[PDB]
């Protein structure tokens, strides 16, 4: 999704042009863009900057989740241990 | 502010261009226009590359969840073979 609105913006960036029935067509897609930037921002997912959440948040989700992964890989050795058994 | 300022920016934008191009009045001379239209694209760009440590973080975090649904999966995976077992020797 941050792709998509990197890529979005750089389009938008290189929209605009002339006037007339062109001049609408050109401001048309223009408005469009728009939204559709507004919307991948909106669903950008809760990074840093209050998008989705802060960095402080995404620190924190980052260590509880390595400390579930430690847990979940423990409880996955004892199950395959007893399958094998 | 990367996001808020951001889509402030944006707001900003389309009016100075819904003027330049004539959908709202504006003096003919009109370049300030033509001047806010770029430092206004500026600032987005620039506004939107500070942001991509926040969207990196949240791709080790979807990387992170991935990897714990799928190895709970697998466990899964396992209790459901034991009962099939318990199955085939009991029924």
């Amino acid at each position: 999704f941050i792709p998509h609105i990197f890529y979005s913006l750089h389009q938008i960036r290189k929209d605009p042009n002339n006037l007339s029935n062109q001049l609408e067509t050109l401001t048309g897609s223009i408005r469009h863009r728009l939204k559709l930037c507004k919307s991948l921002i909106s669903e950008n997912e809760d990074t840093k900057d209050l998008l989705s959440k802060s960095p402080s948040e995404w620190q924190d989700i980052i260590h509880q989740r390595e400390q579930e992964l430690q847990i979940k890989r423990d409880v996955l050795d004892d199950l395959y241990r007893k399958l094998q058994r | 502010l990367s996001k808020v300022q951001l889509y402030e920016d944006l707001c900003r934008y389309e009016d100075t261009l819904s003027k330049l191009v004539e959908s709202v009045d504006r003096f003919k001379p009109n370049l300030d226009i033509a001047k806010d239209l770029i430092r206004t694209d500026e600032a987005l760009f620039e506004n939107v590359k500070l942001l991509a440590e926040y969207d990196n973080i949240y791709r080790n975090l979807q990387k992170i969840d991935k990897d714990s649904e799928e190895l709970d999966s697998k466990t899964r995976k396992i209790l459901e073979i034991l009962n099939e077992c318990h199955d085939e020797l009991k029924a």
